[PDB]
């Protein structure tokens, strides 16, 4: 027997949706003086590059 | 055929290479005064070697007639 109101855990459904259709959109397209790179990659010195 | 086509356009390009090839600035009119100034610059390091010749050789000359 439970005892106790179900467990339960909670998600803001609305916001996540908001925020992630905000990231895959202009987020990700901020011109590269707004972006940075992490520690422990390395990138090709070349701009126009897709990787 | 057409690979050797492509990789001669790919070789004449800006950036061709993915590996490291990024664009430099500069300017016109600072390179021609560098450029000038190498000129003489150069010119007077062989001449003051020059020039040594010159007090090297007063030195020995002073001290074999105070020999």
């Amino acid at each position: 027997i439970c005892k106790g109101n179900v467990y339960a855990m909670e998600i803001n459904l609305q916001a996540n949706l908001w925020k992630s259709f905000l990231y895959s959109n202009v987020a990700l397209y901020l011109p590269d003086s707004y972006k940075y790179t992490p520690a422990n990659v390395k990138l090709p010195a070349n701009t126009n590059t897709y990787e | 055929a057409a690979a050797a086509m492509t990789a001669t356009r790919l070789a004449s390009s800006y950036m061709p290479s993915s590996g490291s090839s990024p664009s430099v600035p500069s300017s016109i009119i600072a390179e021609e005064k560098l450029l000038a100034l190498l000129a003489e610059l150069e010119a007077l390091s062989r001449q003051l070697a020059a020039l040594t010749q010159q007090v090297s050789e007063l030195r020995e000359q002073q001290q074999q007639q105070n020999k």
